[PDB]
């Protein structure tokens, strides 16, 4: 671990310039899908920020990140961080993001080894984790699905950010 | 029972036209990514064209751009390649092969059709090199095939087996990972630009041609293959 990056990175973009949207909540399971949000645009590289706000128990979080070659030429230099998600996340230490094991952050958290019979890892498209029934103190951690370095003609991909703001719930 | 069947092959003269069709059965065609892949005489496979399931994003190879047109019909689980302004270099077997994601990439092919031949006659990119060109070897020996890329591709390299008369079949992905069912004698190794395939003990069924393929960046690319012959 011990990898270091920042929200803005090389995009040279401010938080006010982000295009912020909330997760498509689907009953117990909240979802942040970047399938169509990161394709190279002419006005790129934009920044898409998906905000997941869990204020209730036993919420499953699912994050979709398109893969190298799912479509041709449009996700070639795609990178997802942390590479060992969801078991590793990103926290705000100082103003620079650092890697942390998610089980240390939240206790009782349950990560299924497989998702639809394939590994629970961004390398297979999607990651999932089920928050426990009790969270004692507010926690925030981030994921990254960044296609900003992918260039097609004059277009450039976007950088995807997943903010997971968990508030205290339970006794 | 995944099945892809090609049709439309024939003989045409330079400048002529032809139309290929691929019939699919045994899987969800609406969620599948299917490409056309041709193999000319004495050459390894060459990606030609692909189309997303929604038909929104289409891509062609440079050699066939402006002369070929791809299309699909989800309801009838069919894929069409309309070939116009055909040239002698367009001669070869034309496959339709499904795309699947293995490891990190989806620049890999799961199932191939039998291939419909196309005869055209009247009388920048990653170059993959391979070595040797052919080996003949006894049962129980050790053979090592090499594959060199013209650009860095990390471990995004696959190996395909093509037994005489049949389509290729993926054996290794990620340079060193074995697909389901591949025997243990098959070994993969390498990273960056130089890669290697090794069969520790040659059994009679290993008789075939082995192609390497970079799954790193568009466009997909194969090597010229290495023929392996068991004596």
């Amino acid at each position: 671990l011990s990898y270091e990056t920042t929200e803005s990175g090389d995009t040279a973009v401010s938080e006010d310039s982000y295009d912020k949207y909330a997760s498509q909540n689907t009953n117990k399971e909240y979802v942040c899908d970047f399938t169509d949000q990161l394709k190279p645009t002419e006005s790129g590289p934009k920044v898409k920020k998906c905000e997941v706000k869990v204020n209730e128990p036993l919420i499953k979080v699912k994050i979709i990140c398109p893969l190298k070659g799912s479509v041709e030429k449009l996700y070639d230099n795609i990178e997802y961080v942390p590479k060992k998600s969801p078991y590793v996340v990103l926290t705000k230490e100082e103003t620079k993001l650092k890697e942390k094991l998610l089980s240390k952050l939240i206790y009782g958290l349950l990560i299924s080894p497989t998702v639809n019979e394939k590994e629970n890892n961004f390398k297979e498209g999607v990651i999932e984790f089920t928050l426990p029934p009790v969270v004692h103190k507010a926690t925030v951690f981030y994921f990254i699905c960044d296609n900003s370095k992918t260039e097609d003609d004059n277009k450039k991909g976007n950088r995807g950010i997943v903010e997971v703001y968990v508030e205290p719930y339970g006794n | 029972e995944v099945q892809l069947v090609e049709s439309g092959g024939g003989l045409v003269k330079p400048g002529g036209s032809l139309r290929l069709s691929c019939a699919a059965s045994g899987f969800n065609f609406i969620s599948s990514y299917i490409s056309w892949v041709r193999q000319a005489p004495g050459k390894g496979p060459e990606w030609v064209s692909s189309i997303t399931s929604t038909s929104t994003d289409i891509h062609y190879a440079d050699s066939v751009k402006g002369r070929f047109t791809i299309s699909r019909d989800n309801a009838k689980a069919s894929l069409f390649l309309q070939m116009n302004s055909l040239r002698v270099e367009d001669t070869g077997v034309y496959y339709c092969a499904r795309r699947y994601c293995r490891g990190g990439t989806c620049y890999l092919f799961d199932h191939w059709g039998q291939g419909t031949p196309v005869i055209v006659s009247s009388g920048s990119d990653i170059q993959m090199t391979q070595s040797p060109s052919s080996v003949s070897a006894s049962v129980g020996d050790r053979v090592t095939i090499t594959c060199r890329a013209s650009q860095a591709i990390s471990s995004w390299l696959a190996w395909y087996q093509q037994k005489p008369g049949k389509a290729p079949k993926l054996l290794i992905y990620g340079a060193s990972s074995l697909e389901s069912g591949v025997p243990s004698r098959f070994s993969g190794s390498g990273s960056g630009t130089d890669f290697t395939l090794t069969i520790n003990s040659l059994q009679p069924e290993d008789f075939a041609t082995y192609y390497c393929q970079q799954a790193a960046r568009f466009p997909i690319t194969f090597g010229q293959g290495t023929r392996l012959e068991i004596k």
